[PDB]
């Protein structure tokens, strides 16, 4: 692989890591799941580009849709959360133990 | 041998559609006509076993043993019916539904040619003797008893299962016919030893095995009179049984590999034995003693001899009848003054004179008077074992003295002395008790009449 | 929420699973995922509370941050070789994340942590859906890239899954957690076998199903939550009660009944390979699970508790609503070992 | 068809039954107040079903036959032992009341579910709401525990959020002394030792707690004692009010077809009147549990479904 | 004798009655001719009659 | 692991190909399902418990279907069971025949000319 | 009169019932087990100038 | 209440002999219990026991212990005659033997 | 000595005890996401590593 191929695995390393760790608020962590789609994007770009594989050029869109799609869901469930306690901290989200 | 096996499912739906004032009579009725059936598995032969078909075979060791259960089921029916007098109709209908389960899957356990049938039928046995323990008991305790009766069990027969269908995969049949004809030796490995192991613990954990048996006493205790009689009399034996058909494929390895098994027996009969000595309550000292004469069972099996054989046959059938017919008697008492203390009621030769003969041939039966066949296949053990090693005449010896001790002790603690002042309701003994007490202990001097019928396929 | 939207979405989440079920694109088998989990979000929160609603955002992001991982071993695959099919995966590092994403998203352990939160804060219907039919679609994904499969990571991921279940569960009177922990330890048991037999697995996967199933139908009878709620039962219905232990029996692995069939058949099938050891550890831990099974049955029908007076109202009306499988559940639940051959009709 | 999704998928919806004259109406007032007379003539006046005051034995009338059962059986509490030692050491007095809020409930939910399924108003002469007020009357006076009050409250938070409160409430206003001067001509042996300071006790729970909180909800309209005669009077005040201020309002469809999927299936209904808070005024053992039930199920039309006991007289059975 | 309605009237539903049972017929009916055709078939191809 | 989902001439979704009929259908007395039916039976008798009718008489017709239905899969589930045995089977025996060099037929060897380790019981 | 006899002592012919359908099955199952029959070594026997079989 | 809930008080244990004093302590019906009284009693004992015994102590011998006799005597009564010794060591013949060629 | 204390020590008290106390540190979580994600993250790590590094 070129060096592009591996700074895209790292951002998208990079966004996983800051997904998994929590600080406050749930908007930060819903923006590294969005890093994480666009990295995923650049990717299968760059793969599909590459390789001249005509078909395939429809799938990255494709996949933006649905990205759309979490982002929605994520923002709407934040709003309940919100309505709940006026913040949208993670600390509050503590009802459900093990 | 369907023409046993349909009957008792014919007892379930004939039990679930009486009247509600004839489920006693008419489960009764068939119970001892399925026992006059089942006599004819008896007409043994002399070189193999009776084989019905491919899934049934009738062996000299397991007819006695089938004899045994369905001539039990009546006798719990009678015991029961006593104490569930305030119960409900659908109840007394499931508890009945209990029993009937229970004799169904020990008459199919006693006669599976496969070893894997065996399994899934000798593990099916635990669900309705948990229900009963656990539904029917009287006291708090019986929720841990039926823990302690369940998980015991499990972690001995949950390695069993793994080492069955291993031996499936290597020899291709678990057929215990095709296993007999195609025995070879075991090596001497780290494998085969706990293969060993696995095969073995099931079995002595149910018998069980000194240090394994902090459940039974619990059980035995904690269930009803029914669940008592049919834990002391038929599922104990399972282990022996399955011992016995399972020894033929790990030879040589069990003369290294039984050792420990061996020492912790017999220490373990003389510690049990020495246990009964000072017991408060009447149960526990059946149970212990129960504890004692299964180890001599264990040490009968182990050493793998014909005689030995023999005597752990004989004195299973005679362990049986005699382990119920002193637990029918215990309950008697508890029946009438509700409590276990043994120090509670004492002199009642003076108040119930039928009830202690009754006491007195059930305690001489228990240590092995001559010419009884308790007596016969504890004897046949003890030379067995003599000539294994000529040392063990001691151990098998003090046990011989500390037995007769506490069963003599039972008894003149209950019947003789003076009667205690402020008990005022005795009342005389039923016909029901008495006909209980007689239909356990004639077979057992009818049977001495005709010992070859209980010595099993060595003879 | 309306009726017609209601029966919308479920038929969504079902189309979703179908859609992974059928496809030969890990694209359209990616797609269903996100369908799936897009319409079972507002199921979830059907009934609006703030226990529900944080239920719903911690399945969420369990669920995105699996799919995400999804995502990227798909790429990976890809890039190592133009392949789009879904196959015996040509990447080992691609793999890795595709196992660890279908755990994920299965509830095996470690990543097990979401399951009885999310499963206490949502209705008994809820957790029905989640608990047996979000089951499908990853299962079905693994049975097809068996082949390729790394041994010791699934191994362990389902040893670690019927260990922390059985001591998870051993510590709850919540109903719906208790149902979750049976659930991973479920999980575990059909994920060990994965590797050697898929029919092992399949047959796993539909006896749970059916056991789950009835055991869900019994606590949506008798309106219990908790262990207390359930020690009532006896005094307004003893047949559900009955019905229930002989359930929990079965559901525990004893034989006569049909929860012995899978354990027995995937032993088998790990003694036809060499494994002795697994088996033997699988078994000695499920005897936990048992033993809550147990101690639930103490609760609720082998014993009696103390009852309400209001209870005498409740003697007077009926169940209006009756479910119809609820019969021939209980009955596949307990009565099916003598049909064990029928297993073939499988494959 | 039974009312479910499929009955408010295609046709059936509620709000265009609704004509104006719904109107869920309650009548309260003091012990001895000819209240259920005003709510009797109210009911005929304007043509809405009328239900009598739920007492010990409500759930009987309308379950099986509408005979009453044994008190054992059904109750288990009892009023005139209530007026004689109110302080007993059975905890009578708690699990009366607690019946009671019980019967009051199911009273509710069948006035709800009437309404909705027919358009027509009911009118009601105590409610859910209103029962409190004899819970405190019963705490001022020592006659139950504090603990009683906190189960109470329990209870009623749990199951008073889930339907909507009466269009119009009703209250007729009697002086203590005028209530025990009827009391005393009634002859009632029992009632004539209820103290003054327990009718005082209710007074003040109603002026100070009820209708300070329903005029909230809806507008109250009092009446004393001498204006409650002319019913026509009442009946005329009650068409000229405007009722654009509470809940009722506020409802579309949905939330009607969620009120009516409620009101029926009683179990529901009653779902959170047995939680297990063991109190021991309303705990019972499981012995004394057990054999009421199997005395319970022994009854003539009790032990199946209504339409399958056939030593009543039912048959086919063989082929329901 | 009952305070209401009880919607199973002392004459059963006869519309599912009958449908039920000719259900039960037309199964039972449709699971004879099966098996009289498979029966036939397997005849056939292995060449007994 | 698949064993037999990649077998060639395998129809996706057939549950009963046409090669199934070249063998005997299970007799209508089949044990397996006459058992089938007493599934039915049960299923019908818990249907009457949970609703609260009489167990045994309150519903023939439901009953008669229930026993029915169950039947009725048993039928086919034990014909495409006996097929996919009988396919192992043929499977086994032609890759046997196929491949002589991993399945010797070694000499047999008479009990008289074996010797084999005695080990006593003492 | 035998109506009130008979569905109060209906209940007592299902075991004897049980009994001889399963002594028919034993003999049903003991018919598959001829394949030996008249063949082994040690009981091998020409048959008399009536009979067909040597056991059934 | 100082109690902690609603029960009933413990029942006094009936006596059967009160209301009959010919009880056999089967039943609380008179009729009832006499009959299982008569059943247990002559299916017990009189059909179960006796006969049963009888029919074990008339087993005809499956066992094969006077045919082994019988042998017995007519293999000794041959071997003596004949003067060959009552029992030999070996029980198979040595003629279909082939131990292993070397020992060494 | 021997059965009521040191026979029950062994066996089922230590097997009782050995769960229980598995039981409460399994069952001991706060329910906050953050902790358990990044537990989730070190699972991540450690398969990459341990198992994925070796094919
Ligand atoms: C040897 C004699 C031969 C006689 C031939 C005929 C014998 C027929 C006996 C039938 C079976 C016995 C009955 C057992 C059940 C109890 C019945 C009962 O309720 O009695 C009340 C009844 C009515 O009296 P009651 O006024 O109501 O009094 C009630 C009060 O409670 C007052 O009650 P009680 O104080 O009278 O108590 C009853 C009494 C007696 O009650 C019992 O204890 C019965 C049980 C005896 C001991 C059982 C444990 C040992 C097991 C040995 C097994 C042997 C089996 C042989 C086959 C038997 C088949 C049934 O107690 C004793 O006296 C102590 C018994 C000590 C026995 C020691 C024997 C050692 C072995 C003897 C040799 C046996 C082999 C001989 C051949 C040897 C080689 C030549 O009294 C009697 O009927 C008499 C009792 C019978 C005594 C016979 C004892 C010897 C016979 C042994 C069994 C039969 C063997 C037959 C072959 C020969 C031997
Ligand atoms: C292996 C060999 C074959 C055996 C197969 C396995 C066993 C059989 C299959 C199992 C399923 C069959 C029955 C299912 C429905 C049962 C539901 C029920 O409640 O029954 C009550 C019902 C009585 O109710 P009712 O008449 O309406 O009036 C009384 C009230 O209902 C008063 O009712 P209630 O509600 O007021 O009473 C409350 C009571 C009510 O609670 C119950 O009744 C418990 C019933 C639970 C059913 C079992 C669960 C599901 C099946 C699993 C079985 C496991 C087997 C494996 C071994 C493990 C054992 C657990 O609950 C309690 O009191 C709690 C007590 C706690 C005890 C815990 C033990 C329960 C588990 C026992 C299961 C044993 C197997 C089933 C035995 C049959 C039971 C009737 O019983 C019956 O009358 C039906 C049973 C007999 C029908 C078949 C007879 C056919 C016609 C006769 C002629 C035979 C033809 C022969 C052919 C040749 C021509 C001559
Ligand atoms: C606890 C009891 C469990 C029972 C489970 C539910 C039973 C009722 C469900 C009815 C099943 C409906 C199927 C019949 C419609 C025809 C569909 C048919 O074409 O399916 C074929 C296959 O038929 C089905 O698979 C057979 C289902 C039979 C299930 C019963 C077996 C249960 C094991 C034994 C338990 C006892 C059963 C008792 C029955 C009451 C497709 O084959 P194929 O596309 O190539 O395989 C896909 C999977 N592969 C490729 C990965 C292999
Ligand atoms: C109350 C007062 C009591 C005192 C008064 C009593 C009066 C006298 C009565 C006592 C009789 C004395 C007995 C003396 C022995 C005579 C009987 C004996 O000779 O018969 C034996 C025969 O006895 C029977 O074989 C033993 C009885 C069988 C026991 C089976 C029990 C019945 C089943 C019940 C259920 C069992 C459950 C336990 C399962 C194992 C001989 O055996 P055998 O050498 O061959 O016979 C050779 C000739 N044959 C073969 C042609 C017949
Ligand atoms: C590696 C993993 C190995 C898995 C081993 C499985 C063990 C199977 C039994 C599990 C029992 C767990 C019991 C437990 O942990 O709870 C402690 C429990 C607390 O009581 P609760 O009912 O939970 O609460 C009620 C009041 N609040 O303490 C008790 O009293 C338990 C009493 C009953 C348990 C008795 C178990 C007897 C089993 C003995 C033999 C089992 C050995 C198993 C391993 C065999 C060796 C290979
Ligand atoms: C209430 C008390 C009950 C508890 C008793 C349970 C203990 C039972 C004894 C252990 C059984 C484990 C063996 C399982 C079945 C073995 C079958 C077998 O033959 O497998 C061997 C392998 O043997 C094993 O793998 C066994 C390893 C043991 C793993 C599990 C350990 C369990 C605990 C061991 C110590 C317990 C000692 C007995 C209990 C003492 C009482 C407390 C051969 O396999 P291959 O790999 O093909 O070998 C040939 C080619 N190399
Ligand atoms: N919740 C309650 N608590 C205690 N007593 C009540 C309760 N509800 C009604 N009662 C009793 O009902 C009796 C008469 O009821 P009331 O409605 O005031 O008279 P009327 O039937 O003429 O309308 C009174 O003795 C009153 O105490």
């Amino acid at each position: 692989m070129p060096l592009v191929y591996m700074n895209i695995i790292m951002a998208f390393a990079i966004a996983l890591a800051g997904l998994l760790m929590y600080r406050s608020h749930l908007m930060s962590s819903l923006l590294c799941l969005e890093g994480m789609m666009l990295s995923l994007f650049i990717m299968s770009t760059l793969i599909i580009l590459n390789t001249h594989f005509t078909l395939a050029n429809m799938m990255p869109i494709i996949l933006l849709v649905f990205a759309a799609c979490e982002a929605a869901l994520g923002l709407s469930l934040l709003v309940m959360v919100s309505n709940t306690y006026g913040t949208d901290y993670v600390q509050n989200l503590n009802l459900l133990q093990c | 041998m369907l023409k046993i096996i349909i009957p008792t499912t014919m007892l379930l739906p004939m039990t679930w559609m009486s009247k509600h004032n004839m489920i006693w009579i008419n489960a009764t009725v068939h119970s001892l006509l399925i026992s006059l059936i089942s006599l004819s598995l008896l007409n043994q032969l002399g070189e193999n076993s009776l084989n019905f078909s491919l899934t049934f075979f009738s062996d000299s060791l397991s007819a006695p043993l089938l004899v045994l259960t369905t001539w039990l089921l009546p006798l719990m029916l009678m015991a029961s019916q006593s104490h569930l007098s305030k119960e409900t109709t659908t109840r007394k209908k499931l508890y009945i539904t209990m029993l009937i389960l229970l004799q169904l899957f020990l008459i199919m356990t006693f006669t599976a040619t496969e070893l894997i049938l065996f399994y899934i039928l000798f593990e099916a046995t635990l669900v309705p003797t948990l229900i009963i323990i656990t539904r029917w008991g009287n006291q708090t305790e019986r929720l841990n008893a039926g823990l302690y009766f369940l998980f015991y069990t499990l972690a001995g027969s949950l390695p069993l299962l793994v080492a069955l269908v291993y031996i499936q995969n290597t020899t291709g049949s678990l057929n215990f016919l095709i296993i007999h004809y195609w025995s070879h030796p075991l090596s001497n490995s780290w494998s085969n030893i706990f293969m060993w192991l696995a095969c073995i613990m099931a079995f002595m954990v149910k018998m069980p095995l000194y240090g394994l048996h902090l459940w039974l006493p619990k059980a035995h205790v904690e269930a009803p009179i029914a669940g008592s009689m049919v834990l002391a009399a038929v599922l104990l034996k399972l282990g022996g049984y399955g011992m016995m058909r399972i020894t033929t494929i790990l030879n040589p390895l069990t003369n290294y590999m039984a050792y420990p098994f061996l020492m912790l027996s017999m220490w373990g009969m003389i510690m049990t034995s020495s246990i009964c000595l000072r017991q408060t309550d009447l149960k526990s000292l059946i149970a212990y003693s129960s504890v004692s004469h299964m180890a001599l069972v264990i040490v009968a099996i182990m050493i793998q001899t014909p005689w030995s054989f023999m005597g752990a046959t004989a004195l299973m059938i005679a362990h049986g009848l005699t382990s119920s017919m002193l637990f029918c008697l215990a309950n008697t008492n508890y029946e009438r003054v509700h409590s276990r203390t043994m120090i509670l009621a004492r002199g009642l030769q003076t108040l119930l004179p039928l009830m202690a003969t009754w006491w007195l041939v059930a305690s001489l039966t228990n240590l092995a008077l001559p010419p009884s066949i308790n007596l016969i296949g504890e004897l046949f053990i003890i030379t067995a074992s003599f000539s294994w090693s000529n040392i063990t005449i001691i151990l098998m010896g003090m046990n011989m003295m500390i037995t007769a001790l506490y069963s003599l002790y039972m008894l003149i603690t209950t019947q003789r002395g003076k009667y205690t002042h402020h008990i005022n309701n005795i009342k005389p003994s039923f016909t029901r008790e008495n006909a209980l007490m007689a239909l356990h202990i004639l077979p057992l001097l009818l049977l001495t009449l005709n010992p070859k019928m209980i010595l099993g396929p060595l003879y | 929420m309306n009726p017609i939207i209601y029966t919308t979405l479920i038929m969504t989440v079902m189309s979703g699973t179908m859609l992974v079920m059928i496809s030969s694109h890990w694209l359209l088998i990616w797609i269903g995922f996100e369908m799936n989990l897009l319409a079972m979000i507002p199921v979830l929160m059907k009934n609006f509370n703030p226990r529900a609603t944080e239920a719903a955002t911690k399945y969420f992001l369990t669920q995105a941050t699996a799919s995400m991982m999804l995502m990227m071993a798909i790429i990976i695959n890809l890039l190592y070789s133009g392949q789009w099919t879904i196959t015996k995966m040509f990447n080992p590092v691609a793999m890795t994340m595709m196992t660890m994403a279908l755990a994920m998203k299965l509830g095996l352990s470690p990543f097990h942590f979401w399951v009885p939160e999310v499963t206490q804060g949502i209705s008994l219907q809820a957790g029905l859906l989640l608990l047996t039919w979000q089951k499908l679609a990853p299962l079905s994904v693994l049975c097809q890239i068996s082949q390729s499969i790394n041994p010791n990571l699934m191994l362990t991921m389902a040893m670690l899954s019927i260990l922390i279940g059985g001591w998870g569960g051993l510590n709850q009177t919540q109903l719906r957690k208790i149902m979750a922990y049976s659930s991973i330890a479920h999980m575990g048991w059909m994920t060990a076998v994965l590797p050697y037999n898929t029919t092992m697995t399949i047959l796993n996967l539909l006896i749970y199903i059916t056991m789950t199933l009835a055991m869900f139908m019994l606590l949506i009878h008798s309106s219990a939550t908790t262990t207390l709620s359930l020690s009532h039962t006896w005094n307004k219905m003893p047949v559900i009660t009955s019905l229930m232990m002989v359930t929990l029996l079965s559901m525990g692995g004893l034989p006569p009944l049909s929860g012995f069939m899978p354990k027995w058949m995937i032993i088998q099938e790990m003694t036809k390979n060499e494994s002795i050891i697994m088996p033997t550890l699988m078994a000695m831990t499920a005897l936990l699970n048992l033993y809550f099974y147990m101690r639930l049955a103490y609760s609720s029908s082998l014993t009696m508790f103390p009852s309400t007076n209001n209870m005498k109202m409740k003697w007077q009306f009926e169940h209006t609503k009756q479910m119809k499988l609820l019969p021939t559940m209980i009955v596949l639940s307990t009565l099916v070992l003598p049909m064990t051959p029928a297993l073939s009709s499988l494959n | 068809l039974q009312y479910g999704p499929l009955a408010f998928v295609l046709g059936e919806r509620t709000t265009r039954k609704l004509t104006e004259t719904s109107k869920v109406i309650t009548v309260d007032g003091n012990i001895c107040s000819g209240k259920g007379r005003l709510a009797r003539e109210i009911a005929e006046k304007l043509g809405l079903r009328h239900f009598p005051e739920a007492g010990i034995h409500y759930a009987d009338s309308t379950t099986g036959d509408g005979k009453p059962l044994d008190v054992q059986l059904s109750g288990n509490c009892s009023l005139e032992k209530f007026y004689d030692d109110p302080k007993s050491n059975d905890g009578n007095s708690y699990r009366l009341q607690s019946w009671l809020y019980a019967s009051r409930l199911l009273q509710y939910a069948d006035a709800l579910e009437h309404l909705l399924s027919t358009g027509q108003g009911v009118v009601l002469e105590r409610s859910i709401y209103s029962d409190f007020v004899f819970l405190e009357a019963m705490y001022r006076q020592g006659f139950i525990r504090k603990q009683c009050v906190e189960h109470y409250n329990e209870v009623k938070k749990v199951t008073a959020c889930e339907y909507l409160p009466p269009h119009v409430v009703v209250y007729v206003d009697v002086p203590v002394p005028e209530i025990q001067s009827r009391i005393q001509k009634k002859g009632n042996p029992h009632e004539m030792k209820i103290t003054a300071a327990y009718l005082q006790d209710i007074e003040n729970a109603y002026k100070k707690t009820f209708l300070p909180e329903m005029s909230e909800k809806c507008e109250v309209l009092q009446y004393s004692a001498r204006e409650a005669e002319d019913a026509e009077k009442v009946v005329e005040d009650i068409e000229y009010l405007k009722c654009d201020k509470g809940p009722w309002p506020d409802q579309d469809d949905r939330t009607f077809h969620r009120l009516r999927m409620l009101v029926q299936n009683k179990l529901e209904v009653l779902n959170y009147t047995t939680i297990p808070v063991y109190l021991p005024e309303i705990t019972i053992g499981a012995h004394q549990s057990d054999r009421v039930f199997q005395k319970f199920t022994e009854l003539p039309g009790r032990k199946y479904s209504p339409g399958y006991n056939e030593d009543v007289g039912d048959k086919w059975i063989w082929l329901k | 004798k009952f305070y209401i309605r009880e919607p199973p009237h002392g004459s059963p539903d006869w519309l599912k009655v009958g449908l039920t049972l000719g259900t039960s017929v037309f199964l039972w009916i449709y699971l004879i001719k099966q098996h009289k055709e498979d029966v036939l078939e397997y005849k056939r191809r292995n060449g007994l009659e | 692991m698949t064993m037999m989902s990649g077998r060639p001439g395998r129809v996706p979704l057939q549950f009963l190909p046409n090669e199934a009929r070249s063998l005997p259908p299970p007799k209508l007395t089949d044990p397996r399902l006459v058992y089938m039916g007493f599934l039915g039976y049960c299923s019908g008798l818990i249907d009457n418990a949970i609703r609260r009718r009489p167990v045994v008489s309150a519903g023939l017709h439901r009953q008669l279907l229930y026993v029915t239905s169950f039947v009725f899969f048993g039928y086919y589930l034990l014909k495409r069971q006996d097929y996919m045995y009988a396919l192992r089977d043929h499977d086994m025996f032609a890759y046997v025949k196929s491949h002589p060099e991993d399945f010797p037929e070694k000499d047999k060897k008479t009990y008289g000319e074996i010797l084999e380790e005695f080990h006593p019981v003492r | 009169n035998v109506l009130q006899i008979v569905r109060d002592h209906w209940v007592h012919i299902l075991v004897p019932v049980g009994f001889v359908f399963g002594c028919y099955l034993d003999r049903r199952s003991d018919e598959k087990l001829t394949a030996f029959r008249n063949k082994s070594l040690l009981f091998k026997r020409e048959l008399r100038p009536n009979e067909e079989v040597t056991w059934k | 209440p100082t109690i902690r809930l609603q029960e009933d008080p413990d029942p006094e244990d009936e006596n059967l002999y009160e209301k009959n004093p010919d009880s056999h302590g089967y039943d609380k019906d008179p009729i009832v219990d006499l009959w299982n009284m008569r059943v247990v009693f002559f299916f017990g004992f009189s059909i179960v026991l006796v006969l049963g015994s009888t029919f074990v102590a008339y087993l005809p011998d499956y066992r094969m212990q006077e045919w082994a006799r019988r042998e017995a005597e007519r293999l000794v009564k041959y071997r003596e005659a004949n003067g060959l010794p009552l029992m030999e060591s070996n029980c198979f013949d040595p003629n279909k033997i082939q131990l292993p060629e070397d020992e060494d | 000595l021997l059965d009521l204390i040191w026979l029950e020590t062994i066996l089922p008290k230590t097997t009782s005890f050995i769960q229980m106390k598995m039981s409460i540190m399994v069952s001991n979580q706060k329910g906050l996401i953050k902790l358990y994600f990044l537990s989730f993250l070190i699972t991540i790590m450690i398969s990459m590593t341990l198992f994925n590094y070796h094919e």
